[PDB]
């Protein structure tokens, strides 16, 4: 989607392995500003907005 | 902006008390080895403060 108009995708009810995710390597830009890459599959949070 | 002041943000475990560790190794952030070369999920531990 266009940047004025973003998606909001609502990712709940799931187990999420964001290590799948971080060990792909075309991803260019990974920054958290507010938890570690290494702990996502280890915490647990309510939802998630994408 | 005064950059003399280097804050380790990057380590594998956590400190003994009163324990210095002043080694400039890379740290390995990824699945993909880093072999002692900066790069992607390969960073350097010491950042300076602005």
């Amino acid at each position: 989607a266009s940047v004025y108009a973003w998606n909001r995708k609502r990712i709940s009810n799931c187990v999420a392995d964001y290590s799948v995710l971080y060990n792909s390597a075309s991803f260019s830009t990974f920054k958290c500003y507010g938890v570690s890459p290494t702990k996502l599959n280890d915490l647990c949070f309510t939802n998630v907005y994408a | 902006g005064n950059y003399n002041y280097r804050y380790r943000l990057f380590r594998k475990s956590n400190l003994k008390p009163f324990e210095r560790d002043i080694s400039t190794e890379i740290y390995q952030a990824g699945s993909t080895p880093c072999n002692g070369v900066e790069g992607f999920n390969c960073y350097f531990p010491l950042q300076s403060y602005g």
